């Protein structure tokens, strides 16, 4: 239902695409969003995308970050610009809906800033 | 007389004006005559004792209605008519067995006869407990309700009543016809989608049931948690209104 991609290492400044396809009536129907956890923390989520395209971005990656959308599946990519350790984290596609849940989850994509 | 309530008032002039409406709305369907269909209908239950009603009686108005729907664009429900009605109001490419001819006809109607004449009994009809179970009402919605699931291909989605003690009832006609009839290979996976009325209720022991049923079928079971069902449905219709996205 949900596959992550586009992961890797990257030195401090430079760019990442991560990608996500998900596939199901729910995803399609649903604003969707990328979410990351550092591995002592909580899951955040950092950027939100509705079925049309409209997008929100959490303050700390505004400006660095584009997330795009492609519509059953749809596919969720973020470009990630100007990288900072900070950003060193998994990262995950899903719902991001208050009407539906974020029920299950993929296996997400590690990134890793140095 | 009968415990269950007679036959829905103007009972034929309903089923007329409904399919004329019906082939109004669904273009689609212009090519049935409506006449011809009231007759089939009057057909299987007229001048029959009402408990004696089998599915063979309804077999004239199958084949008189019958309606190819996309196969992949199901949506089955139990005890939450109301919300997969709306549901499909909004996402317009899906079909609810009451979205079908047959189904929009007979929704909400009662209807018997008797043996003895060819009137249709006004006064009362069997009710399924506590006098028959194969009277023209329950009879016919087993065979549409067998038909439907057995037509569905693909992903089949189902919406059930999360607020229920029993949020899957094997004893529903979901449970009991509609499920039994998905087919194998043409059916890949079985997608509930529980209503709220906010814990996980994917893990409740009657959803665990409906996985094992539907396992045992060699079919993929998926549940989802549908925790707004209003804010849900405003979003299937307007999914740019930034209500329908988390807070960041």
């Amino acid at each position: 239902q949900l596959q992550e991609s586009g992961g890797g290492s990257v030195q401090a400044g430079g760019s990442l695409t991560l990608s996500c396809t998900a596939s199901g009536l729910l995803f399609r129907l649903a604003s969707m969003g990328w979410y990351r956890q550092a591995p002592g923390k909580e899951r955040e989520l950092i950027a939100t995308i509705t079925v049309g395209g409209k997008t929100n971005y959490k303050d700390s990656v505004q400006g660095r970050f584009i997330i795009t959308r492609d519509n059953t599946k749809s596919t969720v990519t973020l470009q990630m610009n100007r990288l900072k350790p900070e950003d060193t984290a998994v990262y995950y596609c899903n719902t991001a809906s208050p009407a539906v849940g974020a029920d299950t989850w993929g296996q997400g994509t590690r990134v890793t800033v140095s | 007389t009968w415990s269950g309530p007679g036959t829905t008032k103007r009972f034929p002039e309903t089923v007329l004006a409904r399919c004329v409406k019906y082939t109004e709305i669904h273009p689609e369907m212009r090519h049935v005559d409506c006449q011809s269909v009231w007759d089939a209908f009057k057909g299987a239950f007229i001048s029959k004792h009402p408990c004696d009603i089998t599915e063979e009686d309804y077999q004239p108005l199958m084949k008189l209605g019958t309606q190819t729907v996309p196969c992949n664009k199901i949506l089955l429900w139990s005890r939450i008519k109301d919300l997969a009605h709306q549901f499909t109001q909004v996402q317009r490419d899906m079909f609810t067995l009451e979205d079908t001819l047959l189904g929009y006809l007979a929704d909400d109607l009662t209807w018997c006869g008797e043996f003895d004449t060819s009137k249709i009994n006004y006064q009362s009809c069997p009710d399924w407990r506590k006098d028959c179970s194969n009277n023209p009402v329950s009879v016919f919605w087993k065979t549409v309700s067998r038909r439907f699931a057995e037509a569905a291909c693909d992903v089949v989605h189902v919406m059930l009543d999360g607020s229920r003690s029993k949020i899957f009832d094997k004893d529903s006609t979901f449970g009991s016809v509609e499920v039994h009839n998905l087919q194998p290979e043409k059916v890949q996976t079985l997608e509930a989608w529980v209503i709220h009325g906010s814990r996980d209720l994917c893990q409740d022991p009657t959803i665990k049931e409906l996985e094992s049923i539907i396992s045992k079928r060699n079919i993929q079971f998926s549940c989802k948690n549908i925790y707004r069902p209003d804010k849900f449905l405003q979003c299937v219709k307007n999914p740019e209104d930034s209500s329908c996205t988390s807070e960041i």
